[PDB]
């Protein structure tokens, strides 16, 4: 694929981890990531389900300190199943090419190879695109990190509404610790 | 980015439909497709929101709906009320929201006469080339319908430099009321023989011829 | 019951900066994500940022490429848009606007707009020449005699045929804008040929933005 389609960053938006849910840090469901051999994977396809306490924020955390890690993401897609998922939205649209950091309070996109110079990405995943629009991302960590990189990918349902129940916000945030 | 028909028109009690076709990541996403109408010199109001959705008060003439990329905006039985600037508008993705161009309604009377133009056109006054300056001035007039334009020639030679154009508008007895301008030096006003201002109207050629003269 | 004012339009040479306030009432506008929607006066609406009720998110129209921040006091009930670094293609008028919903989606209810215009030209009062009536039996019967408001920066300006009396046959036309950067435009009437040596036409031309108001008599060609 060409420089231009694998560079597409979007600057002209930022968000925070809360996003438009009025959920404070102090209330996230915190939770780690599923270490299933070497990968490590957050799965949204239960946690972001319309639920009677909706909105909730649910925080996958990737803890990175060893090399060759892989990272699967799974973000529910629209119309998978009936009504659940029908206003989810994933940000940034070009994960995991695109990731966001904090800069300052908000989170902006950053391309996550010019943040993490070993960087495995490949452009499928069993068959389907690399991309949130097929519902799973992947990437796989260097061999050796120097400096200490955390980032994020937005999975939200929280515009999603069935009856009483309101779609949950997914929050991931990869840390990578300094390894090798 | 969206796109829209520049114009629709119709008389009391037709029907329009304005089309507005955007991409698969802002129209075909999602179904939060907007409608606003705008009024000469007013500020615009929603008619149509999450495609079909009218808000309290918009009359049931007016109906909307979306396939794959485009969406729709249908005026059953249209009203005089209705003559003016129609928007799309859908949610873009990331919270960007994006715009159609735009299309202007007309609400004609159904039959009326074809092809009235009143053109006068004016010599730059004596006044203005004191002030080292040369405007001509044509003025369209008292005609009813058309979106037909307006040319200039300089004795026999077209002329495309300098030339603008302001677009119709109705008025009391529902006519043209345009304008157009030939900017100019006196050096230019005075060296050719004869400025024309030409328009055409339903193929057919209505020129005015003004020349430089001195008294 | 619902209103919104903006206040902080005017005009900038390129390159400079304005900031533009939003003040609103009527509705509890701390629940609200809130847009910016610019419309240049020959053409349509585009939209230039929005931001979610508790600025959780906002974003910006793709020819903002940094230049613009949005943002709100939600106990002063104000939406801002400082404006840097602007290009004479940021000409506009700029609508600000309330949505549905707390988060982007649909804009709701409009302001009035504030007027942005972005020129090295600076401001100057117009030039006003008379479109004098021809008795060379232009039509026989009818005579059009107008006023030429040439050569004025910036927008707008208010033509007043004779103090708001002479109405009908009057159209004054819209403003175009010359390749010098500046706006000119006409205002004609059309009157019978037996009215031009009896009844007194004059124009008025009021430019509010170089405090310049110009009254002007048109009487016929004559030598
Ligand atoms: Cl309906
Ligand atoms: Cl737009």
């Amino acid at each position: 694929v060409g420089v231009d389609e694998l560079d597409k960053i979007d600057l002209s938006y930022e968000t925070t981890e809360s996003g438009d849910t009025a959920v404070s840090e102090d209330s996230y469901d915190k939770y780690a990531s599923q270490n299933t051999n070497k990968e490590y994977v957050c799965d949204f396809t239960d946690q972001l389900k319309p639920t009677e306490s909706g909105p909730k924020v649910k925080k996958c955390e990737v803890k990175v300190n060893e090399p060759l890690i892989k990272v699967k993401i799974i973000c529910p897609l629209k119309g998978s199943v009936e009504k659940l998922y029908d206003n989810i939205e994933y940000v940034p649209k070009k994960s995991p090419y695109v990731v966001l950091t904090k800069e300052e309070t908000k989170l902006k996109e950053k391309l996550l190879s010019k943040l993490i110079y070993g960087l495995l990405i490949s452009p499928t995943v069993n068959e389907k695109e690399n991309n949130f629009k097929e519902g799973v991302i992947e990437f796989t960590l260097p061999p050796v990190v120097h400096k200490a990189t955390v980032f994020y990918f937005i999975c939200d349902n929280s515009k999603t509404e069935d009856d009483n129940k309101k779609g949950n916000r997914g929050i991931v945030e990869v840390y990578v610790e300094p390894y090798g | 980015a969206l796109t829209q028909p520049r114009s629709v028109s119709g008389s009391p009690g037709q029907s329009v439909t304005i089309s507005c076709t955007g991409t698969n990541d802002d129209v075909g996403e999602y179904n939060y497709v907007s409608w606003y109408q705008q009024h000469p010199g007013k500020a615009p109001k929603l008619m149509i929101y999450d495609v079909t959705k009218r808000p309290s008060g918009v009359p049931d003439r007016f109906s909307a709906s979306k396939s794959g990329n485009t969406a729709s905006l249908t005026i059953s039985g249209l009203q005089a009320e209705d003559e003016a600037n129609y928007y799309c508008c859908s949610y873009a993705g990331t919270y960007h929201m994006v715009f159609g161009g735009g299309t202007k309604l007309t609400v004609l009377v159904l039959g009326q006469p074809k092809a009235a133009p009143s053109v006068t056109l004016f010599p730059p006054s004596s006044e203005e080339l004191q002030a080292n300056k040369a405007t001509l001035v044509c003025l369209i007039s008292d005609f009813y319908p058309g979106a037909v334009t307006v040319a200039w020639k300089a004795d026999s030679s077209p002329v495309k430099a300098g030339v603008e154009t302001t677009t119709p508008s109705k008025q009391s007895n529902n006519k043209y009321a345009a304008s157009s301008y030939l900017s100019l030096t006196p050096e230019q006003w005075k060296s050719h023989r004869s400025y024309s201002c030409q328009v055409t109207h339903e193929g057919s050629t209505v020129e005015k011829t003004v020349a430089p003269t001195e008294c | 019951e619902v209103q919104l004012v903006e206040s902080g339009g005017g005009l900038v040479q390129p390159g400079r900066s304005l900031r533009l306030s939003c003040a609103v009432s009527g509705f509890n506008f701390e629940d609200y994500a809130m847009h910016w929607v610019r419309q240049t006066p020959g053409k349509g609406l585009e939209w230039v940022s929005g931001i979610s009720w508790n600025s959780g998110t906002l974003a910006y129209g793709d020819f903002v490429q940094g230049r613009f921040i949005i943002s709100r006091d939600n106990a002063k009930n104000f939406l801002y848009l400082q404006m840097n670094s602007l290009r004479p293609e940021d000409t506009a008028l700029y609508y600000c606007a309330n949505d549905r919903m707390r988060w982007i989606q649909v804009p709701h209810y409009w302001g009035q707009g504030t007027l942005v215009t972005v020129s090295s030209a600076s401001t100057k009062g117009p030039s006003v020449f008379p479109l004098a009536p021809s008795s060379k039996s232009t039509s026989g019967g009818t005579a059009a005699l107008g006023c030429l408001v040439k050569d004025y920066f910036p927008e707008p300006v208010t033509v007043s045929w004779n103090s708001g009396a002479l109405t009908s046959g009057v159209h004054t036309f819209p403003a175009v804008l010359q390749s010098s950067g500046l706006y000119s435009l006409s205002s004609v009437v059309t009157v019978p040929s037996s009215s031009l040596g009896t009844q007194t036409y004059i124009c008025n031309v009021n430019h509010k933005p170089s405090n310049t108001k110009v009254d002007k008599k048109v009487e016929p060609k004559s030598c």
